């Protein structure tokens, strides 16, 4: 997945050169930036559950129109489906968190988002407000820089939905 | 890879990199086989990325490594992968590119190759050739992948 | 001989990539190729195709 | 293409000599304050996407000819090539702003955008208005001061307008 | 010239995208690892005379015979190109100090390099030798990360000469 | 590709000596002969819509099922690549008898010609007698004495004959 | 290889159609070039072993500095080499003259030359001193024709080196 | 125009390098091959009006059909423009052998024969005659190397009409 | 692309005449010293290594603003490129003298070089100096008489001069 030394290696790859100092000086920098990444990677994966359910419930309540009967929000298997797939964007923003790249997002998330989306008709914007809420509470649940890299991560999922 | 017309000199020679490892094959070309009167008017602006790869697919290099010693299928088939990415989608190519050859001699067969609405639609005189036929093409025949 | 052609998209161009989608990177508009004189009559016509404007043609 | 250091470098050696010490203290200066910079550089992605639409909905708002038919941005895929030329100014806005130096933004996006509009039969004048009213959005989303700790990043604005101002003075 | 900074912006534009996690954790890098350069700079623009005239003298030690009558190293005007030569490479080794990437070694000595030492008949063994003395004097004069950073572009321009 | 010369470097480099005397006094006979080895390769050049037509007309003569629909040359498609294929494998046969080397012809020509035939549903055995038949005329017009000096030439002959029945042999 | 016929039959193929008057011209030029050539090529075999002792003495006599200990030159394998690699060269011009083109030359030796030079650390000018002595004596092994054809692939080698 | 001098150059031009013995033995065969070829030159230059009257009298012949009235023959314009096409014809056989190469041929005969000639429904079979009488005329007006020079040339452009 | 041969052809041709006998004798007469231009070629071609680098050091010596830091010379690139601008120019006067015309030195040298140069800041008499020195450096091989039967070559040697002056004067 595309990261920081996975870039790195790639671009000295397709230049078919060794790694000098800017590539090292890359990789150092992700280095360093691993021990936040990963404890914000912790502390989001430590309280996964809570964020999923209001992640849910800010959705249907931003969307009450879903969830009376005849539509997508109806029924026990489309909100377990809704379940599913907030913890799936929750699982890849921590992968992306602990690979220090948007790799995970890009290459399992985004690739091909908008094409499935419009398929089976789910409204980029129900996930949008679920991230959003991801992010209201990542703001409270982490402090300094953590926090800061799992908003550029959450950040990049959103802009990404919209 | 993409190449503008101003370019810096670590872009110039990570492109002139990409263009031998594709438009070659992944086949070792020496120091003194590389065209530097070629890389001379590519870095001026006199051709493009495509202009370049008409040269280096007229030259010598590749004539000797692709034609010189093959038969025209391999040839042809060789030349969908190199310079489209792709691979034949049937025989009517073989049979066309065969005939191309034998009526206006090499040169307009490669002509046909990169002055192909394929080639412009995906490469278009800025970007070096690429392998698209891992992913599936629109006009594509099932068996090219 | 070698021909410049001077081309220019002021729209047919455009409408067709709008239809198409940018399927190589976006680039500017106006843009010279040089062109040798058996090349010349197929890179015309395919600039014609393309919905291409060329504004000048200059013989060298 | 170049930064402030690749930029300090061309000067020191056209003249042919080592960097000065002012030159090394002022980019010892320009690295240590980078960590703004890298901030900035977040807020404007961050939010690029409501930026446009921000910008848009002003621009629109108040140049209500476009819209109509006849209009520059009427024909439907119009109003989607307006939007991608916004986006497109606003990426190479904040390559520049991440580098330090504004050659970016022009060797590569400015240069002939000019003459692509004239071509095409585009306002200039009206691009130039979209991207100070991205200017506008932009300043404010990067002085946001939450989700940062709080400092002085006036050198930041400063630069970002003037990245802002001169595409707009390039376009138009 | 090839920074992080530029190689950042460049694979970020080449696809055509806002630059994201993966391109600030290496510019940060970058900005961390610009305290020992900049140290590394400073103490080899100091010590620049002391480090060529060495430098020279260590390839006169090592090729005697380069002194010699009808030889390259032969006469003033030809040590005086030796020199100013030297200094070239040092100046070219603080610059991309300075600048974090081998991009101003790249653009101004490395690109051409061949084909003008075959040109003029230039020993490439000669600047291994004087840039060999100046990393043995590099040891000394600098600690830590700056002797590191300066180490790490001097012998990138030994590897190029090789 | 390879002429009798490049061979026989081929080999002394493969045992890594020079070129031994008598290798050295061949190359000097065959240099020697070469302007009646031009001759022998004008003779082909010139005369070589002649010698396809004459070959064409005896093929379909002898296996009418080939121009009957359902025939293998039936429609003019089919006839214009037979016609072409001959024209084709005469003309590697030339450059075999210009360089003194079967190399070219095989490297080319008959790298896979059977088994693309073979594929085509194209009858091997009668692609084989249409070179027999270009064979016989090739000889016709080879022989010929007008027009060149007399003398003898007849190694020049078989190694014709050798290389027209190497295609062949390789078809079929 | 690539040889005055080999370039006829090149042109013709890649053209699609026969070998006409001017290719034939071409290839009568080279049949009749074929006799200085081949007696060149049988003179240089004849007298290889004094041309090769005698190309490794001028080497040793222009660069006195190689055979001293730690150098190139020392020891009797390098020695060895030094004989080998002259006969190397004078077996791939002989070559070349009796293919009557330059292509034995280009693709066993000039193919590979600067990069092999550079890995083991050979110096070109060694190889030019060496041809510039069996040039020198080919004046003297060789007159009229058979000596301009000698100098003319001798001349191709030396300007590959340099 | 494709001469051996041109295609020489041409080809080394394209490979970016110098002429060397390949080019050089090439061009002089051409060089050798000239006299005999400009002897024929101006044999037939000489014999001009004598060859196109019998060329012209000898396609009538031939197709005696062509002259009757309501064909391409008849008339006194059609009989001119006849005896100019013969005239063109062996013009530029003339310049071919002049020039040591097909070039002249295929620059200002061979290049848009066939769709030239479809259009104003000329059939080849006329030049084709009246070139076969131009080769039984040659026959006896040259001897040697210039009676076969000028037969690879006329009977070139038969090959081009067929 | 053009020599002696095909520009008498093309002259006659635009008058639509054939050959005179004057173009005739002058055309023989130019084959008759081929052999004596061959070894003009050779000189040219065997020395470019050492005519190059003699013309390089000359006006690197003359010239010394085009080595130091500001020069058009200065970084290796530049230099390299130089050197190769040299290598090309004596290439293309190389084979202006096999052909014994200008023809390929105008259609593919000098084209369009000179507006190269003024967009790229580099002083073409700069350029025409290099390209004098080459001819002096050329002039001294060419008249050598070792290896080479004596005759007088002073046309070759009037010839050569020309097609250096004349790309002087195209590059300046
Ligand atoms: C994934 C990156 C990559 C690799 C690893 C790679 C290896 C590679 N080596 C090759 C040739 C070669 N490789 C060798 C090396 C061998 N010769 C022996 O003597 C040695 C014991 C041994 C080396 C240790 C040789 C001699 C050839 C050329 C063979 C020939 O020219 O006939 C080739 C064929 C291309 C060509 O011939 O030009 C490839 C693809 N190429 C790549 O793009
Ligand atoms: C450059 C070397 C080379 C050659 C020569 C070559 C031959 C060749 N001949 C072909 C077809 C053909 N070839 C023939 C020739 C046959 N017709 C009768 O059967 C005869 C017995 C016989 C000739 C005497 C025919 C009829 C076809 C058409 C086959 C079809 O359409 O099914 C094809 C398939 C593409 C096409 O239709 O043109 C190839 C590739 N391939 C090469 O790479
Ligand atoms: C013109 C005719 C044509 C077809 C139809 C075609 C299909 C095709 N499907 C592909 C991949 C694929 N195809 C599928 C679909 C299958 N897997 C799912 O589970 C389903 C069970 C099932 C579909 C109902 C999947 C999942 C892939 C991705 C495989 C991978 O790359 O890992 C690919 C490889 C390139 C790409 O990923 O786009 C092709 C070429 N190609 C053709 O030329
Ligand atoms: C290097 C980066 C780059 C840029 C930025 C760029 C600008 C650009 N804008 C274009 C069209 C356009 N651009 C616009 C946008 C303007 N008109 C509206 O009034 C808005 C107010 C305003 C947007 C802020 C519109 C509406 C078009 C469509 C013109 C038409 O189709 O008639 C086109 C032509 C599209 C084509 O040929 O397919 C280009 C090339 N080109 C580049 O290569
Ligand atoms: C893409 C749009 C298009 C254009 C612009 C076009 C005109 C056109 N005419 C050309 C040549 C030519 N055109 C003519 C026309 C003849 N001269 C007169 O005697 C006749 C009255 C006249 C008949 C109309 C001639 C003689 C040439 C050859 C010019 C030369 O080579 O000297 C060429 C160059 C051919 C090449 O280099 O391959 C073009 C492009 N045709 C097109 O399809
Ligand atoms: C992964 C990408 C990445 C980012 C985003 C990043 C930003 C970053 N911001 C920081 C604090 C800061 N951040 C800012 C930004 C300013 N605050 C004001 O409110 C302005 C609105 C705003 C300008 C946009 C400031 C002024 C500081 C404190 C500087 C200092 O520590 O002295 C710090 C240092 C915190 C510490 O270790 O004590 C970092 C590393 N670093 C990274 O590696
Ligand atoms: C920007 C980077 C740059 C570098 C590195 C550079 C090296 C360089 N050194 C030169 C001179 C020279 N430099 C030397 C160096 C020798 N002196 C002896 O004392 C020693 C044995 C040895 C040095 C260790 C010599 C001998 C020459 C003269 C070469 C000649 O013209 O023959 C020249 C040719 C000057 C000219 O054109 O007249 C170059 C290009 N030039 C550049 O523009
Ligand atoms: C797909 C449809 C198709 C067509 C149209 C076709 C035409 C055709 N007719 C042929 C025979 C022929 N056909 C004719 C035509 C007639 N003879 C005279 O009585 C008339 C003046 C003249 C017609 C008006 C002639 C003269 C030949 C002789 C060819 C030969 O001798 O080999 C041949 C050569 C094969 C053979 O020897 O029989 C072809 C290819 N072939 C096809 O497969
Ligand atoms: C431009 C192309 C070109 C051609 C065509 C060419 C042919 C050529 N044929 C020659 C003589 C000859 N040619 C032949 C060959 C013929 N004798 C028999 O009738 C055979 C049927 C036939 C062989 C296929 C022979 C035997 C000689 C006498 C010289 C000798 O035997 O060595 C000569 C030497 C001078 C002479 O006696 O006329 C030449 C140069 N040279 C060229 O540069
Ligand atoms: C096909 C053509 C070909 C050539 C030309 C060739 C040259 C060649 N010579 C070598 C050895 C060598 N060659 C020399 C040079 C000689 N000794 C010095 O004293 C003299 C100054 C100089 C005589 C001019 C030396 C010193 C070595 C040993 C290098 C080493 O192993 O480090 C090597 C290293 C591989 C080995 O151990 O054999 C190569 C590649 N190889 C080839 O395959
Ligand atoms: C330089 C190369 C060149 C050639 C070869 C050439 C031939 C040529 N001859 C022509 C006229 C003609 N030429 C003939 C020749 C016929 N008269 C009969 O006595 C014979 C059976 C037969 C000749 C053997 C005829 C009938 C026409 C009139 C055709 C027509 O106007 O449709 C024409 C049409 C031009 C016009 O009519 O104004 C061409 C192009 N022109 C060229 O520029
Ligand atoms: C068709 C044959 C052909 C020619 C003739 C040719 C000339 C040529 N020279 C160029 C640059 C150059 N040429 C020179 C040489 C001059 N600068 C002065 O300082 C020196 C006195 C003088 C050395 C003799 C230099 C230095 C450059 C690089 C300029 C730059 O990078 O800004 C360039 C553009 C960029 C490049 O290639 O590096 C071209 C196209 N290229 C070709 O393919
Ligand atoms: C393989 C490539 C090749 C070359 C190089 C070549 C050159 C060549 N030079 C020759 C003699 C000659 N060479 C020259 C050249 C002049 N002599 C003066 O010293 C000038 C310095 C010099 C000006 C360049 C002259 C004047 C002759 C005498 C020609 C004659 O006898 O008329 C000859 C004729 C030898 C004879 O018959 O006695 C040839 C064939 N031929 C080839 O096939």
């Amino acid at each position: 997945s595309r990261t920081v030394i996975t870039e790195v290696i790639a671009t000295a790859d397709s230049q078919g050169r060794f790694l000098n100092s800017t590539e090292l000086q890359a990789a150092f920098g992700r280095f360093e930036r691993a021990v936040p990444a990963i404890e914000a990677a912790r502390a989001l994966t430590k309280n996964q559950d809570a964020l999923v359910k209001g992640a849910v419930q800010a959705v249907f309540k931003k969307f009450p129109y879903v969830t009376q009967p005849g539509e997508k929000g109806y029924g026990d298997s489309n909100q377990a489906k809704c379940a599913r797939d907030i913890g799936y964007y929750l699982r890849f923003i921590t992968y992306s968190l602990v690979a220090s790249g948007t790799g995970p997002l890009d290459d399992y998330v985004i690739a091909g988002l908008r094409e499935v989306n419009r398929a089976f008709n789910l409204n980029p914007l129900w996930y949008i407000e679920a991230l959003n809420y991801i992010k209201g509470e990542t703001g409270k649940l982490l402090s300094g820089q953590s926090k800061t890299e799992a908003l550029l991560y959450i950040d990049h999922a959103i802009n990404a939905l919209s | 890879i993409n190449l503008r017309a101003p370019f810096t000199s670590e872009e110039f020679q990570g492109a002139l990199y990409a263009i031998y490892r594709h438009i070659f094959g992944n086949t070792y070309v020496m120091e003194s086989e590389r065209p530097t009167t070629a890389e001379s008017q590519l870095k001026d602006g006199r051709i493009t990325v495509r202009g370049f790869i008409r040269l280096l697919a007229k030259s010598e290099v590749y004539k000797s490594r692709f034609f010189q010693k093959t038969s025209q299928n391999r040839f042809i088939e060789l030349s969908h992968k190199l310079l489209l990415g792709r691979a034949p989608y049937d025989q009517a190519e073989i049979s066309y590119h065969l005939d191309l050859w034998n009526t206006q001699g090499y040169d307009a067969e490669i002509d046909s190759y990169v002055d192909s609405e394929e080639y412009l639609d995906f490469f278009g005189e800025d970007t070096v050739p690429y392998f698209r036929g891992f992913k599936y093409q629109t006009g594509q025949s099932a068996e090219g992948f | 001989r070698i021909y410049k052609i001077t081309v220019s998209e002021a729209g047919a161009y455009a409408t067709n990539k709008h239809r198409t989608g940018y399927r190589a990177p976006i680039r500017q508009s106006n843009y010279t190729l040089t062109v040798p004189y058996d090349r010349f009559l197929p890179e015309m016509i395919r600039l014609h195709q393309s919905g291409a404007k060329i504004v000048n043609v200059t013989s060298v | 293409m170049n930064d402030v250091f690749t930029r300090a470098i061309a000067q020191a050696d056209l003249k042919g000599s080592f960097l000065l010490e002012s030159d090394l203290d002022k980019l010892a200066s320009f690295a240590k304050e980078g960590v703004k910079r890298l901030d900035a550089v977040a807020a404007l992605t961050n939010n690029a996407p409501a930026i446009i639409s921000d910008a848009a909905h002003k621009l629109f708002a108040e140049q209500q000819e476009l819209i109509q038919p006849g209009g520059n941005a009427y024909p439907h895929r119009r109003m989607a090539a307006c939007l991608r030329d916004m986006e497109i100014i606003l990426r190479y806005v904040s390559y520049a702003l991440l580098a330090g130096d504004a050659s970016v933004l022009d060797d590569r996006c400015l240069n002939g955008l000019r003459e692509t509009y004239n071509a095409l039969g585009t306002p200039t004048q009206s691009v130039a208005r979209a991207v100070q009213l991205m200017k506008d959005a932009a300043m404010v989303h990067l002085k946001s001061t939450a989700n940062v700790t709080v400092g002085d990043c006036s050198s930041l604005y400063s630069e970002a307008a003037t990245y802002f101002d001169k595409a707009a003075a390039s376009i138009a």
